[PDB]
């Protein structure tokens, strides 16, 4: 029957039917509860609210992501989150459906473990799999090679592949992602006067995030224009009115992930890793690798990141190769397409998990080529 | 052919598969299916046909097939914002296209294949809700001179109708159900109801196994009286 | 019916069919095999490369010569070598066709030995027979006397006749070659910070040899001009750009055939052991091997390796011999064109070795003058 495409991740939460077209529920991966005490008798408040519920209520409640950095934190919230997932926005009962998780690449096994463990457990699911986001990635894009760059909310990493082989030790894994740039942004709307503190208002500021920011093809120039002319401020209304302008930030902020020293970090920028990733795979796949930019993500969802990117990295490389980025304009879900059309192919059908075989061999089957 | 990890199935993975090609097809075929089956089979190069690529076997023989462009042929990603411009168009073309999740396919994963295997089984269960009869009209000569006919011709009307199966089916059984009304007449003469047929048979030398006369008629394979026919004269 | 010609040498086999004028595939002899896991389900990757596919799939898989030096050492890389050969490359049912084979001399008899069971049993030809490598590459000079150097990519051997016959007890074999060659570039080309150690990239420092390398007519003058000027410079592009520049190397690597002493072998150089050759033989027809140097085999290709040859064979040899070097310019093919010349003869028909006459007598029938 069909299986089910579910792709966690911090930030956002996407699932669907194996073989649909795209993730029939959307909805931020938060859980809610309230921070007041609340006097209304026979209002029947509910406890915790989830998701999109939680993102409407917000001026009451006190928001708590359960992923952190691709991993699991809070056990508890992350077991809300899937069933209000299955039993709210796909209404289906998860005891006939194999399931398709996804997970960053470099994550404790301790997190794959207790995912599995708790969806055939609690859920109990037929079958399950755990995937690499970026491997799925890659089969939204139609591809076979080229180094894929995705960038969530909370991870960043490059995996290069070459026809289909996964080159492990050239895996690069940054923990720089689209919340960190929302709390730089929260950090340097301050010198504005602009105060925003709470858990809630700094979804206000993710939303400004993802409508005005973008990314400069040159930094110093930009930073010299918005310096001489105004051309750059656009305002933007508050859920209160009391209208904001925004200047320089709209292209400091997202610089950052060229520039990690802004937020104290000291790893290199995107296009170095990126570049270096490159470098440490055999001389003869870096041709192709050079072509075969793939990226996805939210966060590589920026006006003008791919130019940017392509500029740097061709500064990096040589002359004589060619430098191309694959940014399809719904990258945004290239992870959980891909899903979909791996999970709905057939010499797929014998990969699966199947509960028999995990009460048989105990949730250390993950590790094992039950992969 | 129909189940899964099948041909048609096959043929939708490499349809659904990022850079699949004719080649890679045809591998991911032999290698499902070669050695590990026996209707599945390697074609035979001879005859200077051009290429055939994998032989199958049906109730009307073997048949060996061609691969390059299934690919391409099969896939057909409906778009939907086209189909919506339709629904809203001044023509009459919005009368066709007027307007669960589960086993529901995406507009990006359609294939032909599929809608076939879904319409053949609306066939062959709303068919399979009628009782049948069957009629094969055959063509006996190349030209229209009747009476005259080429056996070749009509042999491959033979299998193509597939009644040859039939006669082989009820032909490695008991063929020849007959009653004593001429069993009798014709048999008495080696040894001149029921236990007369006994006497009948035991008399011109036949074994116990090959036939059975259940109650009222005996049942007979098509060879053995052919055997009598000869000795049933004398 | 028609012959095939099967020349498996090192590093390059090259096949086709008797009576024609160049073999028809030329492909590396080389068996490939994946050294990642591989992560994209449905890529049905085979678990086997061969030939031009391995070659181009480099950047993944480890590259085994199945040939150390003129005898094979892993049966089952050759016996795939040998069936990719027939029915990919030539396209060719081996059932009815006689197989010509090659093979230097001074080899284990249990090469040809397996040869020819393998050749019977697995691939079940009409017939065949096992030829010496030097005595084609004569035919194909369309000459009947003198020595012939043939020098593959794995051996490099001497073998001096005259009318028609041979002389065994100075067949000199030595077991320096191409390899040997890209072995010692690869090495000194350290020395300028250039590093290639995988055995992918041992193809890469091939190419170099084969495009960049020539021979010095005098070494010690070469050394001293690369010194004070720079005209000796070339630079070359990597599979990656990159560009490389090679100087003092381009004439110091195939010198060593000259010098054995840079790669710490003992022997003689190749004039040496040539005129050694010479000498063993008898006084009568020493002339004439001395103006019938043959060259054949891909290593004797070096721009200027002709010249520098008679220049040192002739100040080994008396002032009133002629001295001649017959370098044919298609020279890297010999062996096989008189492979096909020797196969389209009728007088040779009857050496062949008929599979009734081998299951008759067993594999020994190769040493048998049925040779
Ligand atoms: N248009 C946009 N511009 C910039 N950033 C965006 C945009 N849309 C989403 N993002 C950022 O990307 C994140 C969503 O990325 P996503 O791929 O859902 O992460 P994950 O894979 O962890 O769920 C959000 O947190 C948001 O901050
Ligand atoms: N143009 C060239 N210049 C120098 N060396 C070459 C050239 N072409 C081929 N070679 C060397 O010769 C070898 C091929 O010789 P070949 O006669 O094919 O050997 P074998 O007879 O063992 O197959 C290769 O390994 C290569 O290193």
């Amino acid at each position: 029957t069909t299986a089910l495409v579910c792709d966690n991740g911090s930030g956002l939460v996407k699932a669907g039917f194996a073989g649909d077209d795209a993730p029939r529920a959307v909805f931020p991966s938060i859980v809610g509860r309230p921070r007041h005490q609340g006097v209304m008798v026979g209002m029947g408040q509910k406890d915790s609210y989830v998701g999109d519920e939680a993102q409407s209520k917000r001026g009451i409640l006190t928001l708590k992501y359960p992923i952190e950095h691709g991993i699991i934190t809070n056990w508890d919230d992350m077991e809300k989150i899937w069933h209000h997932t299955f039993y709210n926005e796909l209404r289906v009962a998860p005891e006939e459906h194999p399931t398709l998780l996804t997970e960053a690449p470099l994550n404790p096994k301790a997190n794959r473990e207790k995912m599995t463990q708790i969806m055939f457990e609690t859920f109990n699911v037929p079958a399950m799999y755990v995937a690499i986001q970026a491997v799925l990635s890659l089969y939204a894009s139609g591809r076979t090679t080229g180094i894929v760059l995705d960038s969530g909310d909370g991870v960043t990493h490059n995996v290069p592949i070459y026809e289909g082989y996964a080159l492990p030790h050239a895996i690069m894994r940054l923990d720089l992602a689209g919340r960190d740039l929302t709390d730089y942004l929260m950090k340097i709307l301050t010198e504005r006067g602009y105060s925003f503190v709470t858990t809630a208002e700094r979804e206000i500021v993710r939303d400004i995030k993802e409508k005005l920011c973008y990314v400069a093809l040159d930094f110093e120039n930009e930073m010299a224009t918005a310096a001489s002319s105004s051309s750059l401020e656009k305002s933007y209304e508050l859920p209160d009115g009391q209208v904001i302008t925004i200047g320089n930030e709209r292209f400091r902020c997202p610089e950052t992930l060229f520039q990690p020293s802004f937020i104290g970090m000291e790893s290199a920028g995107i296009h170095e890793t990126t570049y270096n990733s490159i470098m440490k795979c055999d001389i003869d796949i870096r041709k192709d690798l050079y072509a075969n930019n793939v990226m996805s993500g939210g966060t590589t969802m920026y006006p003008g990141i791919a130019d940017r990117m392509q500029k740097e990295i061709t500064a990096l490389a040589p002359s004589t190769m060619k430098i191309k980025i694959i940014a399809p304009p719904e990258r945004k879900y290239s992870v959980w397409i891909g899903g979909s059309i791996l999970a709905s192919l057939s010499t797929f059908q014998q990969m699966w998990i199947t509960k028999q075989e995990y009460d048989e061999a105990g949730p250390s089957i993950v590790h094992r080529k039950c992969f | 052919i129909e189940k899964p990890m099948g041909i048609f199935s096959i043929l939708e993975e490499e349809c659904m598969f990022p850079k699949a090609t004719d080649t890679s097809f045809k591998n991911k075929l032999y290698e499902q299916h070669l050695g590990k089956s026996n209707n599945f089979q390697k074609p035979k190069p001879a005859k200077g046909k051009v290429e055939a690529h994998f032989s199958l076997v049906h109730y009307a023989g073997t048949v060996d097939y061609n691969i390059a462009g299934w690919l391409d042929k099969n896939k057909d990603p409906l778009n939907e914002t086209v189909v919506g411009l339709y629904q809203k168009s001044s023509m009459k073309t919005l009368a066709y296209l007027f307007s669960k999740g589960a086993k529901k396919k995406g507009s990006s994963f359609q294939t032909v294949s599929a809608l076939f295997r879904e319409n053949l089984n609306k066939l062959m269960t709303n068919l399979r809700s009628t009782h049948p009869h069957f009629v094969r009209c055959i063509i006996p000569n190349e030209t229209k001179t009747p009476g005259a006919m080429e056996h070749e011709l009509v042999l491959h009307q033979l299998r193509c109708n597939g009644v040859l199966e039939g006669i082989r089916i009820c032909r490695k059984g008991f063929p020849s159900r007959i009653l004593y009304a001429d069993f009798k007449q014709r048999y008495k003469v080696l040894n001149a109801s029921k236990k007369a047929s006994e006497k009948l048979l035991g008399s011109i030398d036949i074994d116990h196994t090959q036939y059975k006369f259940g109650h009222t008629k005996v049942f007979f394979k098509a060879g053995l009286l052919g055997l009598l026919e000869e000795m049933r004269d004398d």
